[PDB]
């Protein structure tokens, strides 16, 4: 059964190798979320540094694509390091040729086809990742787009991904029926970042320290990660209500 | 056993078996020695033959005017290794007017047995060599393995039976280390060396092969009716 | 490394046959037949649709007969793709011919070129071959009207009438049966759709399951005219020779 | 399957070794170095009575100081006997002097690993190489397809050359003049063989300083076998 | 390194069969239903848009993408694969047509290309072949409306209307009922919403449903004016609003 | 090379051409063939730049020779101008053209009809009654005009050719020691040896 | 299965286990570690002294790139040296272009998209070595490990080869006893005495120590070897503390 | 580009794609050499499943490389077209550098270097063909016959034949043929050609195809009415 | 424009006698009017018996020279330390100086 080791179908057409490139997705054992306030869009990931020697600053899944996009994954850390690089690259090269900041639902499609040749073309492998993009575009306003090994990618109102990633989608489908939007009805973006972790929490059903913990917020015009005390004045505020 | 059909693929404990083949290919052959003193370098072979009509094939390689090897294994593989030897030490001549070190000669022959490891469609080097040398920093004898281990030692041997002659080096070593200033008598514990690799065949006059490097010696082997004083 | 998926499509069996060739051959018994049929003033090509669909476009559809050049035409049996890679090449190396020589190309050669890229792949490459069989009907002035068939193999021979694709052993008998040398056109159009009509797999022989073409010098004075039958006019030569 | 240029677990390479067995299925061919020459000769082996045997070309000249006799599949030697001609003709252009036959062997050698995934597999061929250079004098030279050569006083290759190398063994001496050489080619050649030998299913040939390379006539070894044939009811 | 994959991943097996192209055609059958009538007057295109999530946002997944504005694409089977082909027709449209000819290819011509696009997927080395299904749109000034469909084999066929993917079968049986050659466009979008019906399962609204039409020029969705031969794309892809208003009257 | 002639009669067609070979201040030979037989029925005299000639007629002899073995046929004299045409069209816009103008004369077998086309070293071809390369045209196109008649025998035609070389040899600056001259007709290609 | 005879194949689980067959080999390999300090990096590595014919202090396995980062591994050697040639045409390319020398944390991911790159086609092999490496930089002292999947961290301490956890072990120790820093040359002083503690795993054979070190105060921010005085000082501070 | 070794060795010393390639030989149509003593002739079996077959048009057993040479072939039909016209090629190339065509021996050697050549380059299968390549050099009266086959080798035969049942033919040309008194006329050699044929063909009709090569370019194919006439005497001959 | 060449001057003189050759140089290197150097050997002793001098443009002279010098020493590696007559030495240096026909070393060269 060598339909099974590279990218070709089987006889019920399917593409084993993608299905498992998805399995190296929860390998890491990582839940992330996102959602879109009205001039920002948030998005946070839990934070596991098991090994005390390590150095916990460095223990990263969030990444600054371009002063504008951020992006998470979720999955092993060479392919998502592989994947940042790449969308690094591609970003800066879209706005040297075409003269203007590369959008966030463009640079996920771009993604998204480099990830479809890997399922059509046997030399390479799917990298086996989940690519959530997110900014504030200045067309489309706050965007959230994900990519996965398929190079399937769409746009949300927000997600979730991870192994208890259902648990996450179904808590925020609730709120979205109640709330009645598309969106948090918020000003600023410290009370959405107090609202991904609230929902998270309720989620998951566990507490989070400052360590537990990596936030990721997108604004007009940039793009930045929370610090430790940012976090932890973002949790004090949330405890404290 | 169904990891061992190219160079590519690790075994489930992590090892290389096209390599340890090619390892292989050196204990099927014939007995070399290598050892120095502070003065000068020495290699002693154990050439074979087919048979008594044929001739006996040569181990010994010249590299440099301060420089050259012995093979163990696939002779054509030593030649095209001594050949990249050459050419490396060449560079570093018309280049830079300098001689090139021992120490980055096997750095090299490292570097360039390693691609073939680690590539689709290549084979690794099926041949060990006993490289010696004399360069700025004095007297010098390298191993080479075709995994690309090269280790530096006072003295050593490859081949089969070669444990005997490592053997007699080891306990041999304080002795051998200070024949400094004699070529003879280097030799002479090298010739004694390798005869501790010798089983049912003794040492004749058209079946060793001896070269010697120096302070004040070029690289020069001996063959023939030159090696008729050391038997 | 990738030799592992490696089919090997250009090698031997121990019986001294190319797999690949064998099985693209047995891929095209599958395909709607196709017959060609040589007469003195002119040839024809009749070949049947693959079970057609009633809510397919008839009229503005072309899946069997091709046109190479004004002179040539070439009937079409197994991957209609494929088919279409190999026809462009054809109508382009056509061009090459004309444009070099200032003559139309004689038809032999279109074929023998067009059957050599067959051989190709066959031989080298390490791809599978083009499951195709053509039917080449066209006309020269060195050799008049010929007939032609070329197969994945690359090998291609002459013939007076012949039959590519399914049932082809039963065609085959049909023709060599009714065929004779100084037939006419009008005559060769009816054997082709009794051929057709009896070797079939369907219930009954329609005008909306047939591609039909005639290459006469029906034209006026001493030149050649190429004909691909319309819905319609299928409907009046199948009712004219009294099949429906 | 697997991979062309490949190790055994007894360090050997697969293609090489098999190549090997190819070469011993091939027509016997014997060479023999003297002071005064070196012999090569070869077993035709015609499939068929009717196909024209001076037409098989299993002896062959490479310079005017080099010979060449060949076993295995003598098709895969077109190459190399035209890359040795090259080597030869080249080096005088270049040097203005003969190539010592050493040379010439160790740049036909040089091919032989030249395969993989160059060329898609080894020879299946073995060589003889047989020359004279004013340094080392004549000289013998086997060339194997895994691109090792060595020097022989005598040695045979192809289906009878375990039983012919161990009756050269026994014959050689360094003090065999030419025409005694001759003779123990065509000796050994005949013993080996599996038809009857003749003029017609075997060749001679030599190198000699002053004629240099020589292919003899079906005549000329008509007579040689007839000498031999004498000498051995003569005792 | 480099692509070692220089040989055919698809070949004939002794059956006769191309397992990768059959394995494909599997592929597109798992689908989602997607489906083409040509009326008189128009071609309409249309199918499901089935949701992944519903946070996600279905909009910015086009299932019916503009390839020129007179030819639109819907599809059925692997969405990615049918991405990249539209991606590539576009192009193609461009570099092999309107670049030489300074005019849109015809409908049939641009389908060609897509065709030999995909039969390539089928024979090149170190690929699969594309695990869609297209069913392209289109018109032109000399062939009038036309409507295609295109297999992972790289084969096409005309069709006067036709379904392609999970309920093709049951579909196309509707389809045959009810089609004419006297339909108006706006008969042709009413049997469309009927037949998708049958398919489709939970909501069937203009959120869920895709569809879009080739019918008369559209000089509004021009840009410009001043040039009387440029009269706009007769390509126009039906708003959500659109659709509901047509679902009251079914 | 220099002076190349072709005249095209009824059923024949004639091509003169000089035997002289100059370099520098010194005529090399006298005996020059400056035409190359491509097929059976047809024939192409040449001139132009040294070296150059022979490699570009032997080139197109080859090439007229292997088409004619590979379809076992004789190939018309318009298809092989227009191969020819062709070559020298490529070869213009070539790193080194060919520096050859040309005259292919020969004899339609199907048609039953001589054929005279004029190609030049640019690709530019043009069938004639008559014609000539290099300066030999600005004397013989006019006396041609004057004599040429198109209803002429082959004898005709050859006394009206040696009207052109008793002009040229009369006005010519340079000695070109004589012509060849050669016949093309349905009996194929034969060489005039008293002229 | 035979999800594991091609590299860049995922087995079922999504994982790729040519790469875990290629940690195998870095586990049989000998320890060597990386501390961080003050103001800079500490390197470490067990030699294993197969015979008394090798040469003492003429077989280095720690290697420099450019003039401020070092360089060791575990597993087999010959790959590591591969991987130190690229890192040195990867900051000899950076410095060429940007003229600073390379950052720490940038030619971190030169290695680590390189070994990376190895994991992504069955063409090649993964790496057989894990790679401890580091050094000083504009925004000072940065250590790092890297393994043949590709996937690096930055490190306080690190360890690799076959007495990889009783190097942990002690490193882990160092790193809650000294919150506010450990000094250059103390960690020096430490490593010597780890590699001993690890030496614990390799027993048959006796072994010959090899440290580095950059540091910002006592090597002025360049990779020096620590020989003569400094070296034996810390070998006999090493030697009691195993009893 | 494919780089596939398809031609390598077995462990018993054989290259199984060029014997493979021998049985595709052994498939194919029979067809013969016999040189005389002033002549070569071809003789070549045409299956007689196919009826209905145009015969002016279909392509010929035998082939023409240059004027005074031919090659006949076994095996596979498309391959052969191939090295056919590489022969072509190389025998136009050999006119223009030379100045002389080729000999017949000279291409021989070519032909079979392009089959040797295929069956140790990456990516190829061998030719699927074996051939019989007959003529006269220039200016020579000597009749040259050779035989090549797919492993590349290369000989001169007083006689011979190929494809299938050829072992047969084989049989009777071996005892039939004098190597001291070969067929003195065109004749006698196109007679024993036709003969050993119809040991293996079936009928003499339609099924024997003969071609002779004299010297000088002198090379005619005969028809069917020709040919028809050697069958009818050797038949009635036969019958005593 | 870039002139790649230069004039180094000086002068060389080769004499043969019975079982002996001599090879003489001056010592001088010059450009245009001034004194490069007094003492700048351009006669050099290649091995094998073989003194070589290439005189004109220096840097042309000092390449060929390093060029044939490098041929002697692979030429004894190539042929098992073979002597490299002078008559084939002279063969090998017209391949050098012809090698680059189309740019040549300005230099007349005498061994
Ligand atoms: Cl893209
Ligand atoms: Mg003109």
């Amino acid at each position: 059964g060598y339909d099974r080791h590279i990218t070709i179908f089987s006889p019920e057409g399917r593409l084993y190798q993608v299905e498992y490139a998805f399995k190296a997705t929860n390998q890491t054992n990582i839940n992330s979320l996102a959602v879109r306030g009205k001039d920002c869009t948030v998005v946070i990931s839990q934070k596991k540094v098991p090994d005390k020697l390590l150095d916990p600053t460095t223990v990263s899944y969030i990444f600054c694509i371009s002063r504008t996009i951020g992006m998470v994954v979720n999955g092993p850390i060479p392919d998502a390091r592989n994947a940042a690089l790449r969308a690094k690259a591609e970003a800066a090269e879209f706005r040297y040729k075409y003269g203007y900041d590369m959008p966030c639902d463009v640079l996920a499609k771009r993604m998204a086809n480099l990830s479809q040749i890997y399922t059509q073309r046997a030399y390479m492998r799917p990298l086996g990742v989940i690519l959530t993009f997110v900014s504030v575009d200045e067309e489309l306003g706050p965007s959230i787009y994900k990519t996965d090994p398929a190079g399937y990618y769409v746009g949300y109102k927000a997600t979730a991904t991870g192994p208890k990633q259902q648990e996450i989608t179904t808590n925020l489908e609730n709120h979205f029926k109640k709330s009645k939007i598309d969106h948090i009805n918020e000003e600023s973006w410290e009370k959405v970042v107090e609202f991904a972790i609230t929902h998270m929490i309720d989620a998951l059903g566990t507490e989070f320290s400052k360590n537990d913990l990596e936030v990721g917020v997108a604004t007009k015009d940039k793009f930045f990660t929370l610090s430790a005390e940012n976090i932890e004045e973002r949790l004090v505020a949330i405890a404290e209500q | 056993n169904n990891y061992d059909g190219d160079t590519v693929t690790f075994s489930p404990t992590g090892r290389l078996f096209q390599v340890e083949y090619a390892l292989e290919a050196i204990k099927q052959g014939s007995v070399t020695v290598g050892l120095r003193s502070n003065t000068h370098a020495v290699l002693v072979a154990l050439k074979r033959n087919a048979d008594e009509l044929s001739s006996y094939q040569k181990k010994i390689i010249k590299c440099d005017e301060h420089m050259g090897l012995s093979l163990a294994g696939l002779a054509p593989d030593a030649r095209v290794l001594s050949n990249y030897l050459r050419q490396q030490c060449n560079y570093s001549s018309l280049v830079f007017n300098r001689k090139l070190a021992v120490e980055r000669a096997g750095h090299l022959l490292c570097d360039k047995a390693q691609k073939n490891t680690q590539s689709y469609g290549g084979r690794p080097y099926g041949v060990g060599l006993l490289i010696i040398g004399y360069d700025k920093s004095g007297a010098h004898l390298l191993e080479f393995q075709p995994s690309g281990n090269v280790t530096e030692l006072y003295g050593t041997a490859i081949g089969a039976r070669s444990q005997g002659a490592k053997t007699y080096l080891e306990r041999t070593l304080d002795t051998f280390i200070k024949i400094d200033g004699n070529p003879d008598e280097l030799i002479k514990a090298g010739v004694e060396a390798i005869s501790q690799s010798l089983r049912d065949e003794s040492l004749t006059v058209d079946n060793l092969s001896i070269a010697i490097v120096g302070k004040d010696t070029p690289f020069t082997i001996y063959d023939g009716e030159a090696v008729a004083k050391y038997i | 490394g990738s030799r592992r998926y490696d089919s090997r499509t250009t090698i031997f069996s121990p019986e001294g046959r190319l797999y690949q060739v064998e099985y693209a051959l047995e891929s095209i018994s599958h395909a709607g037949t196709a017959i060609g049929i040589m007469a003195s003033d002119g040839i024809v090509l009749a070949a049947e649709r693959k079970v057609t669909s009633t809510l397919l476009e008839q009229d503005t559809s072309t899946e069997k007969l091709y046109k190479l050049n004004d002179k040539i035409a070439v009937a079409v049996a197994g991957l209609t793709a494929d088919a279409e890679i190999l026809i462009n090449t054809a109508r382009i190396h056509a061009q090459n011919y004309l444009k070099t020589y200032n003559e139309d190309i004689p038809v032999e050669i279109l074929v023998r070129r067009l059957s050599d890229i067959k051989q190709g792949y066959t031989q080298h490459g390490g791809l599978r071959p083009f499951g195709v069989s053509f039917i080449y009907a066209g006309y020269d002035d060195r050799y008049g009207y010929q007939l032609y068939t070329s197969n994945p193999s690359g090998n291609y021979t002459g013939w007076k009438a012949i039959s590519v694709g399914a049932n082809t052993s039963a065609a085959q008998t049909l023709l060599q049966m009714d065929y004779k040398d100084d037939m006419k056109v009008d005559d060769a159009i009816e054997l082709a759709l009794k051929t057709l009509s009896k070797t079939t797999d369907s219930s009954a022989l329609t005008y909306d399951r047939l591609e039909f073409a005639t290459i006469r010098k029906g034209a006026n004075d001493g030149e050649v005219y190429q004909k691909i039958f319309k819905p319609q006019e299928i409907k009046d030569i199948l009712v004219k020779t009294g099949i429906t | 399957d697997r991979g062309v240029s490949t190790f055994s677990p007894e360090g050997r390479l697969f293609q090489v070794e098999y190549s090997l067995e190819a070469i011993k299925l091939g027509s016997t061919a014997i060479g023999i170095a003297t002071k005064e020459g070196v012999v090569l000769g070869v077993e035709k082996r015609a499939t068929s009575p009717l196909l024209e045997s001076d037409s098989i070309e299993k002896i062959v000249e490479i310079d005017r100081h080099i010979g060449c006799a060949m076993s295995g599949l003598t098709a895969d030697a077109r190459s190399m006997i035209e890359h040795a001609r090259t080597a030869a003709v080249t080096h005088n252009l270049y040097y203005d002097e003969d190539i010592n036959v050493e040379s010439l062997t160790q740049s036909v050698c040089d091919l032989a690993l030249r395969f993989g995934e160059l060329m898609s597999r080894p020879f299946g061929v073995a060589l003889l190489i047989a020359g004279h250079d004013a340094d080392d004098g004549y000289q013998l030279f086997h060339a194997e397809p895994s691109g090792t050569f060595y020097r022989y006083n005598a040695k045979a290759i192809g289906s009878g050359s375990e039983g012919a190398q161990a009756e050269l063994l026994n014959e050689w001496h360094s003090s065999l003049t030419l025409k005694e050489a001759e003779l123990l080619v065509l000796k050994i050649l005949k013993q080996v063989m599996e038809e009857k030998l003749d003029e017609n299913n075997a060749q001679l040939s030599c190198i000699t300083k002053q004629d240099g390379f020589k292919i003899y006539d079906n005549e000329k070894t008509a007579e040689l076998i007839k000498e031999l044939k004498e000498k051995e009811a003569a005792e | 390194m480099t692509d070692r994959y220089s040989f055919s991943l698809t070949t004939f097996s002794p059956s006769g069969k191309l397992g990768q192209i059959d394995y494909a055609l599997t592929a597109v059958k798992q689908g989602v239903t997607s489906l083409g009538i040509k009326a008189t007057n128009g071609v309409v295109i249309a199918t499901e848009k089935k949701s992944s999530s519903p946070l996600a946002m279905s909009e910015t997944l086009s299932k019916v993408s503009l390839l020129t504005p007179d030819i639109g694409a819907v599809y059925s089977g692997m969405g990615p694969d049918y991405r990249v082909l539209v991606d590539k027709s576009r192009k193609v449209a461009h570099t092999s047509y309107k670049r030489i000819y300074g005019e849109y290819p015809p409908t049939k011509l641009l389908v060609s290309e897509v065709a030999k696009i995909m039969q390539e997927a089928t024979q090149s080395g170190g690929v699969r072949p594309f695990g869609v299904s297209l069913l392209i749109a289109g018109h032109d000034e000399f062939n009038g409306f036309s409507l295609y469909q295109v297999d992972p084999s790289g084969s096409y066929f005309p069709w006067k209307a036709t379904a392609i993917g999970k309920g093709s079968v049951a579909a196309k049986t509707f389809l045959e009922k009810r089609w004419n050659d006297e339909l108006e466009l706006e008969d042709a979008i009413h049997i469309a919403l009927l037949t998708l019906k049958e398919s489709v399962e939970g909501e069937f609204n203009g959120d869920t449903i895709e569809l879009a039409i080739i019918g008369d020029e559209n000089p509004d969705l021009l840009g410009y004016t001043g040039i009387p031969t440029d009269k706009g794309p007769r390509f126009r892809k039906l708003t959500s609003q659109e659709i509901n208003d047509r679902l009251e009257a079914l | 090379m220099d002076i190349i002639l072709g005249i095209r009669v009824q059923d024949s067609v004639i091509l003169a051409s000089s035997k002289a070979v100059t370099r520098g201040i010194s005529v090399l030979k006298d005996s020059d063939d400056k035409t190359r037989q491509l097929s059976p029925h047809t024939l192409m005299s040449f001139a132009g730049e040294a070296g150059d000639t022979v490699q570009f007629a032997e080139y197109i002899q080859a090439n007229i020779q292997l088409y004619s073995i590979r379809e076992d046929y004789e190939l018309s004299p318009q298809a092989v101008s227009s191969f020819v045409r062709q070559e020298l069209a490529k070869s213009i816009r070539s790193r080194r053209p060919y520096q050859v103008n040309v005259l292919i004369g020969g004899y339609d077998k199907k048609k039953n009809k001589p054929e005279l086309y004029q190609i030049d070293y640019l690709g530019t071809k043009v069938e004639l009654p008559y014609g000539a390369h290099g300066y030999s045209g600005f004397y013989t196109f006019s006396l041609l005009d004057h004599h040429y008649r198109p209803d002429m025998t082959t004898e005709e035609g050859l006394d009206l050719l040696k009207l052109c070389v008793q002009e040229l040899e009369k006005r010519m600056p340079m000695d070109f020691k004589g012509v060849i001259v050669k016949i093309v007709d349905k009996d194929g290609i034969r060489q005039v040896d008293d002229f | 299965t035979g999800y594991d005879l091609s590299n860049s194949v995922f087995s079922p689980d999504g994982r790729n286990f040519q790469v875990e067959y290629a940690v195998k080999a870095v586990e049989n390999g000998t320890t060597s570690i990386g501390i961080k300090c003050n103001d800079g990096v500490v390197f470490a590595v067990e030699k294993l002294i197969t015979s008394k014919l090798l040469v003492p202090q003429k077989n280095v396995k720690i290697q420099v790139v450019d003039r401020h980062i070092g360089c060791v591994y575990s597993g087999l050697i010959p790959d590591g040296r591969h991987l130190v040639n690229r890192g040195r045409e990867e900051a000899a390319s950076f410095k060429k272009l940007y003229k600073t020398p390379i950052p720490i944390p940038a030619f971190a991911d030169r290695l680590g998209q390189y070994v990376q790159a190895h994991t992504l086609y069955n063409s090649v092999r993964p790496f057989g070595v894990s790679t401890i490496f580091g050094g000083v930089d504009k925004n000072g002292a940065h250590l790092y490990m890297l393994e043949p999947s590709g996937s690096y961290w930055g490190y306080k301490g690190a360890a690799t080869g076959k007495g990889r956890q009783s190097a942990k072990a002690e490193l882990e120790k160092l790193v809650d006893h000294h919150p506010e820093g450990l000094s250059a040359r103390e960690a020096v002083k430490q490593a010597a005495k780890i590699i001993y503690l690890a030496h614990e795993d390799n027993k048959e054979k006796d072994f010959e120590l090899e440290i580095s070190w950059c540091s910002l105060s006592e090597t002025n921010g360049l990779h020096k070897f620590v020989k003569g005085d400094l070296l034996q000082e810390a070998i006999d501070f090493a030697q009691k503390e195993i009893n | 580009g494919y780089d596939r070794a398809l031609s390598i060795f077995s462990p018993d010393g054989h290259i199984f794609q060029v014997e493979y390639a021998l049985e595709a030989v052994k498939r194919g149509t029979c067809a013969v050499g016999v040189k005389g003593k002033n002549c070569v002739v071809l003789g070549c079996e045409r299956r007689s499943t196919l009826k209905l077959q145009d015969t002016r048009i279909t392509p010929s057993k035998v082939s023409k490389i240059d004027s005074h040479v031919v090659l006949s072939f076994s095996g596979l039909n498309a391959d052969s077209r191939i090295l056919i016209e590489k022969a072509r090629v190389e025998a136009q190339s050999h006119r223009l550098t030379l100045e002389d065509p080729v000999t017949v021996e000279y291409l021989t050697r070519y032909v079979a270097g392009v089959q040797q050549r295929y069956t140790q380059s990456g990516g190829v299968r061998p030719f699927g063909v074996s051939t019989l390549i007959a003529g006269f050099d220039p200016r020579d009266d000597e009749p040259k016959l050779y035989q090549t086959e797919p492993s590349g080798i290369y000989s001169s035969w007083s006689a011979q034949t190929i494809g299938r049942n050829s072992k047969t033919v084989r049989e009777f040309l071996e005892k039939n043929y004098d190597r001291k008194e070969p067929p003195a006329t065109v004749e006698e050699c196109v007679k024993l050609t036709v003969r050993s044929l119809l040991e293996v063909v079936q009928t003499g009709a339609k099924n024997i195809e003969i071609t002779v090569v004299k010297p000088d370019s002198d090379i005619v194919a005969l028809s069917s009415e020709e040919i028809n006439q050697y069958v009818t005497q050797i038949e009635q001959e036969k019958q005593e | 424009q870039f002139n790649p060449y230069g004039d180094n001057g000086g002068t060389i003189l080769g004499i043969a006698g019975e079982d002996f050759a001599v090879l003489a140089g001056d010592t001088r290197n010059i450009t245009d009017y001034s004194i490069n150097s007094r003492y700048e050997p351009k006669v050099f002793d290649c091995g094998d018996n073989i003194v070589m001098s290439a005189n004109g443009f220096a840097a042309d002279g000092d390449a060929l020279v390093k060029r044939f010098k490098n041929s002697v020493k692979w030429y004894h590696f190539d042929h098992n330390d073979k002597k490299l007559s002078i008559n084939s030495a002279a063969r090998n240096i017209q391949h050098l100086l012809y090698g680059k026909r189309f740019f040549p070393y300005y230099v007349h060269t005498i061994i």
